[PDB]
């Protein structure tokens, strides 16, 4: 399970859960297809852009710990 | 008690993939596209000009990457689909009975859009010898492809190419004539950035052109090199290489195109022209949002279109073995679109990201007239400009 | 993203005057030609700036023809998410459109400045909107429905009731009990029902005397509502951001006095595309009503009850056997795929079972001898559902 | 410390049985010490030690150097006393030590090959693979040159030996540098001037580039071809047969591709056709048959009618390599598409079966093999007739092999175009030879057998005016006394029961019935069970009324032949007694089949999963056929006594009553059992819930509301094993009615299970988990992560441990689905908590 | 003792069982409902562990199935299930 990435323990902090599920959340948008559409039709982008974007969060999706 | 039944009237019209190819095994060739939760077989008609839909199935699933391929003397395009399944499919078209045959099936992860698990990203190599399928994140594997005496297609085991804690913008193969398998793909590594509470580590962190390289002879895979990149790209193109152009890849990035061949090669860079006089906001970027390819034995080229909807035709100028310069130049201009299919007997698919469908008929090359062309190697600092203009190498013939 | 056509004129001018600057006289010249045209925004794509920026516009278009009625071009910066039509109790019977607007929304980060509801007189039955007020409000309100003779207006999380004023829609009740935001709301003739963004549907009943809107009942899982529809008083059918469907409804015994009641879940679908609306209707004159829903792929679909257990348990069984006589293409489990983010409940897969008619003859003789019929007779079954609930051509 | 040392693992490790300080006697280079404890850590030694002692030395191959790393470990690749796994070892850890080792392995490259060239021809097919491999890796660690200079003298030896693992080494090496890299060498070695025989290893190693890379050529063939070509009309007789050879490796490794590249090579060939003799001709003959399918239609017409007239001419060649050689190029040639079927009958099938079926063929087994095959792929063009004809009337000679060698070759026929081709008189032929050749048998030939059968049922029903003479045959041949001709015959009416019932001649079979009948008294258990299978066989087909030994007779005489101890005779006799209860439904007494159930009840802990398989289906149909409350009151009582030891096969009875008959009936008193005060029955009837629920799978769906109060009180606390199998019952439930709309109950067991959530016993916290999972996929991951949350961040670590093991379980599975439910969480100042996106409403 | 799965990537090589574990599941030892085909990684299905059972690592007769249950967990989606003994060396029975 260490070797799995997004699993957690019990000194795992908040930022660590929060940063996992981030990313997790910007793979799913770039999987389904509709989700995506859904996104790049709320900000007037294209579908590209929108998965680029979701490309640059993943760096740092919420902040320095 | 309330149990339902479901049923669809009209099928998902929307196209997420589009790849053209002989699949049929014939001289015609067809497009396969994905609308997501369904694969479709279409056939374009050189005649009368219009497209029409061979074939459509549900796949039950979430198709995330479409490739075809062919092996070594082939007469017959093959589907490598990548989908939200943890197993990879290579399918073949059968003209006689009208269906898609599942060839091979492998298994390697768990289903879903996952996020290390690949399947988001499908890349083969231009002489059909490997298919690569790689996740967001830190997993990549690679299958050789070989067939047998009775001239099927067989799969090997999974070569793994995984390195933790790594992102993948986009994943090619590159044209090497009949060397070693090279899979060029854009990375970036966030370990420092998960461990710098200035946030300093989080910027100054580019990108990295990888190539990895499949070692036939020793049957593995190694990250063979590696170089950072000035800005971040979206995504890549596969030069053609061998005895046809040079070997490499095009990087597509905000506001610029990098021709970036690994050994000797320097790297070749041009800005993006600007339409003239653009109402758009100047600090806003562009990019391009995809690209076509097509290859002949005398020459070949490049349609890459922006987020405007511009299609360029883009060419290079070769010296020896290397590349002199990037010659860009404005082609036309179409809807955005999600994928673009150049075929012989010109033809231009666009499967437009929204909307309506187009399939055009290429006139002219997008020479011979009087249009600037944009060169790499021409001094500035400020970008190129053009003018945009109505519809002069294409005619639109049908529309879905 | 967008500029108005105001905006965009203003931002061209002001693009010519910048223009003349240069020293050069053929400025005058480039923007004669400039100017002049008007590239064509279908085609040539819409000139796109500001990332708060927005255009909304309101038109009135008679179905018939193509023409449009009636043009309002709102304000440079405000963007409407929600309309009605209907009437007022404290009115004769004039129409009036209340269109719920957005000031200076920005998303990511998730800020808004203001919002706004414009008020309509729609004279000239349906062809001119005459302005009437544009009453002010501090979030944007992404929901207006006709309910009791006056308006349910969604503020945020707060849930309003709203009447009609010469000056402005005063604010006659309000609900702030609601978690996160408010998307939808619809309402049966005594009940109300919201789409929160996040936390599913929640149930509200008006207490008439003191203008009250009590909370009596919720939903026990979160779903990313996007739209619903009321099947009935205690059931109502909503689709999923990550394009599912579920049917929810209360406890049969129930009232809307007492309160924290959990709203039980009958029914749970993974479509795999993200629905947008979902009607009750019959789509043929002599049919039976079907659930028809559409998806932001471009598709159209429908859901059909059954009129008996055997048929349930037949194409249950149907389903059963195309699951491991016909896998989905791709290596997905069947199963597994329509139970994406709930299990399936109460659901059976039609688009699986025509694919009855694709497999080899061996295998329709076999699933079909296993439910003891011939091919053709289960293939005359699964016409039998588009005959009676859709569209059959055939005349004997 | 030191693993265990074997008596031939002195010779190699000696040195560290002795303790010895290592610096104080640390010599320059007699630090081998260190790498020899690696060495012996690796071959001797758990998996942990091997890998440590393999990244051990691999990290300090550098600082080691390839001296005494090769030193000490080609010694140990070269003692006989080697296993295979541990050379397996000695060859991973030579590729790990070669890619560090870049050039340093250069020096030593030719010490490396005379130690491993040898692996090359070795008869285990894994060492060849190895030795392979490890060339593989010496070719890349060195340079091309580095190679190709330490066996360049090799090239031109004057034994034969050297010549030829120098080739295949060479092979080796293109595999792994790729053919353009050594495309030069072969060119220039292959026009050496100095000898032939520089010449003919270089072909060699084109031929054995042929045999290793296989399809993986086609991109370089013309590459190669063009190299190799000029060998066929060298003055040397033997560089031309090699280079016919390889280009027929060539052909055969490109098929069915790549007919261009041999195109400077098409009129050699058949030019040399008419100037060549011997075993030269013989490669060139096999060069043009390895080259004709690649050719197209018309082509392949011109060419076969140019060398037709030679091949037929060798025909009757005196040489054995020359006949096999032309017999497997007619193969080739009449399975092209380009040959018509017309041209074959007319010039070549007269000489074909005039030369090369004679009697002198049958013997060897390599002839037989090959004349067999190519004429069944022959059939398999010009018809089955045409050549089923030419070969009938040999099945009544008198030499036993030819009949077996015809009789296959019909048998194959027959097996694949069938029998629509075939005429009146072909038929009676059929018939006649294949009763002859079936009645005088030395030995019991399976060939016959497969023959009688396949031939009897490819003609299906126009085999019913034979089978009065075929059951009369049988017969005889049923009665010889030869056990195994009996076991023979027995399968035979096995076999052809379905096209007895399908003629019309019950009453035969009736016959065939009374005989079969009369002899389940047989010691011999092999053919005892051939009989129970030709029972078997009848029985399926005929009515149960025509059945000449009356079922009435026929059971009760079947149900002491259940304590044989053979597994065929159970294995058949369990089936008969199945298909008797599934169709003769009754005829026997209640207590009969009571008695029959309770034989039977023991072979469900069968060694062979087969007799598991019929016992299972048997014990269903009586089940079905007793019905559940008579027999259901004796398993129940079969629970309580010889528990422990004998129970599992009666829980095994129980789920299967349970699900022939409706769980509705046996499930009641099941209950009724948990109630006595007892308790080891407790978990009797709790382990029996637990596969009842897992066996019937979706069954459970109408069947929860019974046993929830059981698994309530059970569930809640009163013995540790309570709740562990209880848990199990939870998971088996779950998992079998997934998907069935039963979120209300496995939900409110939920709220029991997860009380036991804390446990330190290892098998009931692993039960607990395990229903977490089930219920994680009947109920969704919503739930299971919504009761998951309040522990996740608890003040108390011992809380955190066990619901972050439950958050990874439930992530593991179903990681995309959790993307619909993580709760809104609000950034604080220094981070951004939101997920905005999913904010957006349009 | 102390035995564990392989858990490496799983290849093509198609899973074996002897006669005495002929249709046990290799992971939970259940007997009901053989579902998905086994596949085994490269290193574990090798010379003289060519065709030998993936449970007890004898001669194997038929091939490995997967239950039911495992397949509707997934559990078959995990890496290759060949039960090593960590004490044991290579040579050992
Ligand atoms: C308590 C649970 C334990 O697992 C327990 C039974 C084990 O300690 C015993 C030990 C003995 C030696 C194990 C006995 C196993 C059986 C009798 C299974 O038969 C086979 O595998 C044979 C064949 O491959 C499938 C036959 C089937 C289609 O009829 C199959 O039907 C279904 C629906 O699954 C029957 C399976 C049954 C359980
Ligand atoms: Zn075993
Ligand atoms: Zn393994
Ligand atoms: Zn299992």
């Amino acid at each position: 399970q260490s070797k799995y990435i997004g699993t957690g323990h019990a000194d795992t902090t908040k930022w660590e859960w929060l940063v996992n599920q981030h990313r997790d959340s910007y793979c799913s948008y770039m999987g389904h297809f509709d989700l995506l559409n859904y996104f790049a039709i709320a900000e007037n982008e294209s579908k590209a852009r929108v998965r680029f974007n979701l490309m640059e969060k993943m760096l740092q999706p919420c902040g320095p710990p | 008690d309330m149990f339902l039944y479901n049923l669809t009237l009209q099928r998902a019209t929307g196209i997420s993939f589009a790849i053209h190819g002989n699949f049929s095994g014939t001289k015609q060739q067809e497009i396969v596209v994905s609308r997501g939760k369904i694969l479709e077989l279409l056939r374009p008609d050189p005649n009368t000009g219009k497209v029409h839909t061979l074939l459509t199935v549900e796949v039950f699933g979430v198709i995330r990457s479409l490739m075809a391929f062919r092996l070594t003397g082939g007469t017959k395009d093959y589907i490598v689909v990548g989908s939200d399944s943890g197993r990879i499919v290579i399918l073949e078209y059968q003209p006689s009975k009208n269906m898609f045959e599942k060839i091979h099936q492998e298994t390697f992860g768990k289903s879903g859009c996952r996020r290390i698990v690949p399947g988001q990203f499908l890349a083969v190599d231009p002489k059909g010898r490997a298919v690569m399928i790689s996740a967001i994140e830190k997993q990549k594997l690679v299958y050789i492809l070989n067939r047998d005496a009775a001239a099927r297609l067989t799969i090997s085991s999974p070569l793994e190419a995984h390195k933790a804690n790594t992102l993948v913008y986009h994943v090619v193969g590159v044209d090497v004539g009949f060397e070693n398998p090279m899979f060029a793909c854009l990375e970036m590594d966030y370990e420092e950035a998960d461990n710098d509470p200035t946030g300093e580590a989080a910027a100054n962190t580019q990108q990295t052109l990888t190539f990895y390289e499949l070692d036939l002879g020793l049957n593995h895979v190694v990250r063979k090199y590696s170089e950072p990149l000035e800005e971040h790209g979206n995504f890549l193109i596969t030069v053609p290489g061998g005895s046809d152009g040079p070997s490499g890849v095009l990087i597509c990035s905000e506001n610029y195109i990098t021709y970036k061949n690994f050994g000797d090669q320097p790297d070749i860079r041009c800005p993006i022209p600007r339409r003239r006089n653009d109402l758009d906001d100047p600090e806003r970027g562009m990019i391009f949002v995809c690209s076509a390819t097509h290859k002949t034995k005398s020459m070949f080229f490049f349609l890459a279109q922006t987020e405007q909807g511009d299609i360029f035709k883009i060419t290079l100028e070769t010296d020896e073995d290397m590349v002199t310069e990037i010659r860009l130049k404005y082609f036309d201009t179409v809807p955005v679109a999600a994928a673009m299919c150049v075929l012989k007997t010109g033809f231009l698919f666009v499967a437009s990201e929204f909307g309506n469908h187009y399939l055009y008929q290429i006139a002219h090359l997008g020479d011979d007239d009087e249009e600037p062309e944009f060169s790499s190697a021409m001094p500035l600092e400020d970008t190129f400009f053009f003018q945009p203009r109505p519809l002069k190498n294409l005619v639109l013939v049908d529309e879905l | 993203n967008a500029y108005t056509e105001a905006t965009k004129a203003q931002r061209k001018q002001q693009m010519a005057e910048e223009m003349v600057e240069a020293a050069g006289e053929l400025a005058a010249e480039m923007a004669a030609a400039f100017l002049n045209e008007n590239l064509p925004e279908s085609i040539f794509g819409a000139p796109k700036a500001g990332n708060g920026q927005w255009a909304s516009v309101i038109r009135v278009m008679n179905p018939i023809q193509g023409n449009t009625l009636d043009l309002v071009q709102l304000e440079q910066n405000e963007a409407a998410f929600s309309v009605a039509v209907c009437r007022f109790s404290n009115t004769g019977e004039d129409w009036y459109v209340l269109v719920g607007v957005a000031k200076d929304l920005i998303l990511n980060p998730r800020s808004v400045a203001g919002g706004f509801v414009y008020t309509y007189k729609l004279v000239n039955n349906g062809e001119k909107l005459e302005f009437l007020h544009k009453t002010p409000v501090e979030e944007v309100p992404a929901a207006i429905a006709p309910f009791q003779g006056r308006v349910l207006i969604g503020v945020g999380k707060l849930l309003r009731v709203y009447d009609l004023g010469k000056k402005k829609l005063l604010r006659k009740c309000e609900n702030k009990h609601i978690a996160n935001y408010i998307s939808g709301i619809q309402t049966i003739g005594h009940r109300v029902i919201v789409s929160d963004v996040q936390e599913s549907f929640i149930w509200v009943r008006y207490k008439r005397n003191e203008n009250q809107l009590i909370i009596f009942a919720d939903d026990t899982y979160p779903r990313w509502v996007t739209t619903a529809s009321l099947l009935d008083y205690d059931t109502v059918a909503g689709a999923d951001k990550f394009g599912n469907i579920c049917v929810v409804r209360l406890p049969p015994n129930t009232n809307d006095e007492v309160d924290s009641q959990k709203a039980e879940v009958i029914m749970n679908y993974h479509v795999g595309e993200t629905v947008l609306s979902l009607q009750k209707t019959t789509l043929i004159p002599g049919g039976s009503e079907s659930l028809v829903y559409t998806t932001l792929s471009g598709g159209i679909g429908i859901l059909v009850p059954f009129t008996s257990h055997e048929d349930h348990d037949f194409f249950q069984h149907v389903e059963m056997h195309l699951r491991s006589e016909h896998p989905p293409l791709c290596g997905r489990d069947h199963l597994s795929f329509r139970s994406y983010y709930f299990p399936v409940k109460n659901v059976i897969d039609g688009d699986l079972c025509e694919q009855f008619n694709s497999m080899e003859p061996n295998k329709q003789k076999n699933v079909s001898e296993e439910l003891d019929r011939t091919p053709p007779e289960v293939s005359k079954k699964l016409e039998d559902i588009r005959t009676r609930y859709a569209f059959d051509y055939k005349d004997d | 410390n030191l693993p265990f040392l074997k008596p031939d693992d002195i010779q190699y490790f000696d040195k560290l049985l002795v303790d010895v300080d290592e610096s104080t006697l640390s010599p320059e280079e007699q630090k081998e010490r260190k790498i020899m404890k690696l060495l012996l850590k690796i071959k001797n030694g758990t998996p942990p030690m091997r890998k440590a002692a393999l990244r051990q030395i691999t990290d300090k191959a550098r600082e080691f150097g390839a001296g005494p790393l090769f030193n000490q470990i080609l010694p140990l690749l070269m003692s006989p006393t080697l296993e295979d796994q541990e050379r397996h070892l000695l060859v991973k850890v030579i590729d790990r030590i070669l890619y560090k080792l870049d050039d340093l392995v250069r020096p030593y490259v030719h010490k490396i090959l005379v130690v491993i060239e040898p692996l090359l021809i070795d008869e285990d097919y894994y060492a060849r693979v190895e030795g392979r491999e490890i060339i593989s890796n010496l070719a890349k660690a060195a340079g091309l040159a580095t190679m190709i200079s330490t066996m360049r003298p090799d090239i031109d030896n004057m034994d034969e030996y050297v010549r030829n693992t120098t080739a295949r080494a060479f092979a080796v090496v293109a595999s792994a540098l790729g053919i353009p890299s050594l495309l030069p060498f072969l060119k220039a070695v292959c026009k050496s001037k100095k000898s032939w025989q520089a010449r003919h290893t270089g072909i060699k190693i084109v031929q054995q580039i042929a045999i290793l890379m296989g399809c993986a050529i086609l991109p370089h063939l013309r590459s190669l071809v063009e190299i190799i070509e000029h060998g066929l009309v060298d003055e040397q007789q033997k560089v031309r047969t090699i280079s016919a050879l390889a280009i027929a490796a060539l052909a055969e490794a490109a098929t069915p591709y790549g007919i261009e590249s041999f195109d400077s090579v098409l009129k050699p060939l058949w030019k040399g056709i008419r100037q060549h003799r011997g075993k030269g001709l013989a490669a060139f003959l096999k060069a043009i048959g390895y080259l004709i399918p690649l050719m197209d239609a018309e082509y392949a017409n011109y060419y076969t009618r140019e060398v037709m007239l030679i091949l037929i001419r060798e025909f009757q060649s005196p040489d054995e390599e020359m006949k096999k050689i032309v017999l497997k190029v007619v193969k080739q040639c009449c399975g092209t598409d380009g040959v018509e079927a017309n041209y074959i009958k007319t010039e070549i099938l007269p000489p074909f079966f005039k030369h090369f079926w004679q009697h002198r063929m049958a013997l060897d087994r390599r002839n037989y093999r090959q004349l067999v095959d190519t004429t069944v792929e022959l059939a398999n063009k010009v018809g089955a007739a045409e050549i089923i004809s030419r070969i009938v009337d040999d099945l009544k000679d008198e030499a036993e092999q030819y009949r077996k060698m015809v009789m296959e070759t019909i048998e194959k026929i027959m097996g694949n175009l069938g029998a629509a081709d075939i005429d009146h008189k072909l038929e009676e032929q059929l018939i006649d030879g294949i009763l002859y050749a079936f009645q005088e048998q030395t030995t019991e030939d399976s060939v016959m057998l497969n023959g009688f059968g396949t031939v009897v049922n490819a003609l299906g029903k126009r085999v019913k005016p034979y089978l009065p003479q075929i059951c009369g045959t049988v017969l005889w041949r049923l009665n010889n006394k030869s056990a195994k001709v009996r076991q023979q015959a027995a399968d035979l009416i096995s076999r052809t029961a379905v096209v007895m019932k399908t003629c019309q001649e019950e009453k035969l079979m009736g016959h065939l019935g009374v005989v079969l009948y009369e002899y389940l008294g047989e010691e011999y258990p092999e053919v005892l069970g051939s009989i129970l299978g030709a029972l078997k066989a009848i029985v399926n087909v005929i009515g149960m009324h025509k059945m000449t030994p009356p079922i009435k007779d026929l059971l009760p005489r079947l149900t002491p032949i259940l304590k044989n101890r053979h597994e065929k005779v159970q294995e058949n006799c369990i089936d008969l007694v199945g298909r008797i209860a599934d169709r003769g439904a009754e005829y026997v007494s209640a207590r009969e089949w009571m008695r029959i159930c309770f034989e039977l009840l023991e072979l469900l802990k069968a060694h062979k999963k087969a007799i598991r398989r019929a016992t299972v289906n048997t014990f269903g149909y009586i089940a079905k056929a007793i019905g559940p409350h008579d027999v259901l009151a004796t398993l129940l009582n079969n629970l309580k006594v010889q528990e422990r030891q004998n129970r599992v096969c009666t829980t095994v009875a129980i789920a299967i009553v349970a699900e022939t008959c409706s769980p509705f009936t046996v499930l009641p008193a099941l209950m009724n059992e948990y109630r006595v005060p007892e308790l080891n029955v407790q978990n009797g009837v709790l382990k029996s819930l637990s596969f009842l629920f897992e066996y019937i799978g979706e069954m459970g769906k109408d069947y929860i509301y019974a046993v929830t109060p059981l698994l309530e009180d059970a569930l809640m606390d009163r013995d540790l094993v309570h709740r562990q199998t209880a848990s199990a019952v939870v998971q088996h439930m779950s998992l079998g009615v997934y998907g069935f709309g039963c979120e209300d109950s496995l939900n409110h067991l939920l709220n029991y299970v997860w009380p036991n959530v804390f446990e330190t016993s290892p098998h009931v916290i692993q039960a607990v988990m395990g229903a977490l999972e089930g219920l994680r996929v009947a109920i969704g991951p919503c739930r299971m992560l919504q009761y998951c949350l309040q522990g996740l961040f608890h003040p108390a670590r011992k809380v955190r441990d066990v619901y972050w093991k439950i958050y990874n379980s439930i992530y593991i599975g179903s990681q995309d689905a959790l993307i619909a439910h993580y709760p809104r969480i609000y950034n604080d100042d220094k981070n951004t908590y939101i997920r905005y996106e999913l904010d957006y409403i349009l | 003792p102390d035995l564990i799965f392989c858990r490496k990537q799983a290849g093509v090589a198609i899973g074996r069982l002897c006669e005495k574990c002929d249709g046990k599941c290799v992971i939970c030892d259940s007997y009901v409902r053989p579902c998905t085909l086994v596949r085994i990684c490269d290193e574990c299905n090798y010379g003289s562990y060519q065709g030998r059972c993936v449970i007890c690592g004898g001669p194997g007769v038929s091939d490995a199935y997967y239950c039911k249950e495992c397949t509707i967990q997934e559990k078959d989606r995990d890496g290759c299930p060949k039960i090593v003994n960590l004490g044991s060396s290579k040579t050992d029975l």
